[PDB]
């Protein structure tokens, strides 16, 4: 709204990295303080530093906050393990009348060398038919990193509906499995001659066909 | 101190919500509160904060007259009401505390922050789950190994958590996410790395889970008898 | 009359029972005719083909079972009688026959793609030598431009 925040930050592990927070002149240039707040996506943020004068206790002296006239900044020395989060500026606003936070910034290289993925396709069961719909899954697991494409066909033209996509998530051994689901019905299950699924990853593209009948 | 807060809450776009904000301990009733949320998407806002000793609101201006806070003084805890429920309410709230000081800028921190409640709200409410069974094809099968797993189809609300032979087996085992449907559905799966050559000696039984609905549907894999 | 068969997307006799071709097939296929060398008078059977299977096969897979096919609902116990019949069977080739049952050569070259760096691949072309004239050249050390 009122305060805009870098979408992200580029840095390195062992050298200086800035924000900038810049708003109004009604809300931080005003005279009024701002606080930094760590956004973790897993655990409720906490209070790093509020004033920028005072170091609250259980917070490592690395954070630095200082403020430049009408921007305020914040610098850290090194890049350890703990800042894959979120950045927020917060400060007092007059013409909102409360607490307005900022836009957020994004402290997160990829990091992620190639894999080999490998697919599954299974077709429904018979007890699924009755059921009025056709569930088509698409399972996708070992692959590295968890961003495939999923594409379906029919071998005459590409399916456009009930294309759906699900997050992966880390296996035990530091790998990555996602699933796909089709929302069809038995009336033209049993038509169709096959289907099959499509995957690119990093150019590497595999192809595995189901015949129902 | 610490403040403690509930879990995950499903409700309706015209219901009204309960949430409660507890504190374990002491200096609740003598620091202001307030509430902030954390939306994904978009920015955190704060809707308001409120005095517990003198039992005053005050709110923003970018809300209106909706919703409403209540505190209690005896057992030291507040509550959350929100009616009229839209599509944005998807989100999480946060139960914060608001220290003062004295200095030239005197804005306003919240040092200590609650756990969350993770609200969200859309169609397609609660209902029976179907559960369908898959087992492996002849063509599927080359080497000494083969897949099979439960599906859970068709069920809500969030989180829901899958066993295998009541926790008998862990190995191999991996849980699936769900996924927004366009009608307001969810959908996980579960597959597990069994050998071939035991698939005729022992069973293997997926147990689902549903403590919102109390639903607990035993299904059993049979083999396909054609291919 | 069996080169039309090696292709992805039909069912036969052999192309299902001795070597299936798959969707994601990347192969590069020669075959041609030295009938000359491979067939000789009398009756030439020394190569053999499968045709009998209980099921499918996965493709890039070999089949090497001698096993006596079963097609009735009693044990022969390796014997040549009724409900059972040996699923390797004899060639019939011929010098002198005419085009579509001549032995051919056929060969299947595929390519692998993986998480490794070129092995085996072309290397860079030889172009044509040009002299007397203003061109940009690299001989292995530098990027020099000139006559």
């Amino acid at each position: 709204s009122v305060l805009t925040q870098p979408p992200s930050v580029s840095g390195a592990p062992g050298q200086r990295v800035t924000i900038s927070c810049t708003g109004s002149s009604s809300n931080i240039g005003a005279g009024y303080d701002v606080h930094w707040y760590q956004q973790l996506p897993g655990t409720a943020p906490k209070l790093l530093i509020y004033g920028n004068s005072n170091r609250p206790s259980g917070v490592p002296d690395r954070f630095s906050g200082s403020k430049s006239g009408t921007s305020a900044s914040l610098a850290i020395t090194g890049l350890q393990a703990e800042d894959e989060a979120d950045y927020y500026c917060q400060s007092y606003d007059s013409s909102l009348s409360g607490s307005v936070f900022g836009g957020g910034t994004k402290l997160t290289v990829l990091g992620q060398p190639k894999a080999a993925p490998s697919v599954t396709l299974f077709p429904p069961s018979s007890e699924e038919l009755q059921a009025n719909k056709a569930t088509l899954v698409c399972l996708i697991s070992d692959f590295y990193p968890g961003a495939v494409t999923v594409a379906w066909k029919a071998d005459s033209s590409p399916v456009k509906a009930g294309v759906e996509t699900t997050t992966p998530s880390k296996q035990s051994n530091n790998k990555y499995a996602a699933s796909s689901y089709l929302s069809l019905t038995p009336e033209q299950w049993k038509s169709h001659r096959s289907y099959s699924c499509q995957v690119t990853h990093e150019g590497s593209t595999v192809e595995k066909t189901v015949a129902p009948t | 101190v610490q403040l403690v807060e509930s879990g995950a809450e499903v409700k309706k776009p015209g219901s009204s919500v309960k949430v409660s904000c507890k504190a374990s301990g002491g200096t609740f009733s003598s620091y202001a509160i307030s509430w902030v949320r954390q939306a994904p998407g978009q920015g955190l806002e704060w809707m308001g904060g409120i005095i517990p000793i003198l039992g005053i609101a005050n709110y923003a201006q970018k809300f209106q007259g909706r919703v409403t806070i209540t505190a209690d003084k005896s057992t030291s805890t507040a509550y959350m009401e929100l009616s009229s429920l839209r599509s944005e309410d998807t989100a999480v709230y946060y139960c914060a505390r608001e220290n003062g000081y004295s200095g030239y800028g005197a804005a306003a921190n919240f040092d200590l922050w609650g756990r969350g409640t993770l609200v969200t709200v859309s169609s397609a409410s609660t209902k029976g789950p179907s559960v369908f069974p898959l087992a492996p094809s002849s063509k599927s099968t080359s080497g000494g190994t083969a897949a099979l797993g439960c599906l859970v189809k068709d069920y809500f609300p969030e989180p829901v958590t899958v066993s295998w032979n009541s926790g008998a087996l862990t190995s191999g085992v991996h849980t699936f996410p769900a996924v927004l449907q366009s009608s307001g559905l969810y959908s996980l799966s579960s597959v597990v790395t069994v050998p071939s050559s035991s698939l005729g000696t022992q069973t293997y039984i997926c147990n689902v889970n549903h403590k919102p609905s109390n639903t607990k549907v035993d299904k059993k894999v049979e083999p396909k008898s054609c291919d | 009359d069996e080169v039309r068969q090696i292709a992805p997307g039909q069912t036969g006799k052999i192309a299902d029972y001795n070597y299936k071709l798959p969707d994601d097939f990347t192969g590069c296929v020669i075959a041609w005719n030295s009938n000359n060398l491979d067939s000789k008078v009398g009756g030439n059977y020394n190569y053999l083909y499968r045709l009998f299977r209980k099921s499918n096969l996965k493709p890039f897979e070999r089949d090497i079972s001698t096993e006596i096919y079963q097609a009735g609902s009693t044990p022969c116990n390796g014997v040549e009688g009724f409900n059972c019949y040996f699923p390797l069977q004899s060639y019939g080739f011929q010098p002198t026959n005419g085009v579509g049952y001549q032995p051919y050569r056929v060969v299947v070259l595929s390519f692998e793609l993986l998480h490794a760096p070129a092995t085996v691949c072309g290397p860079k072309k030889s172009t044509n030598l040009v002299k007397n004239k203003c061109v940009n050249f690299n001989f292995n050390g530098l990027t020099g431009t000139g006559v």
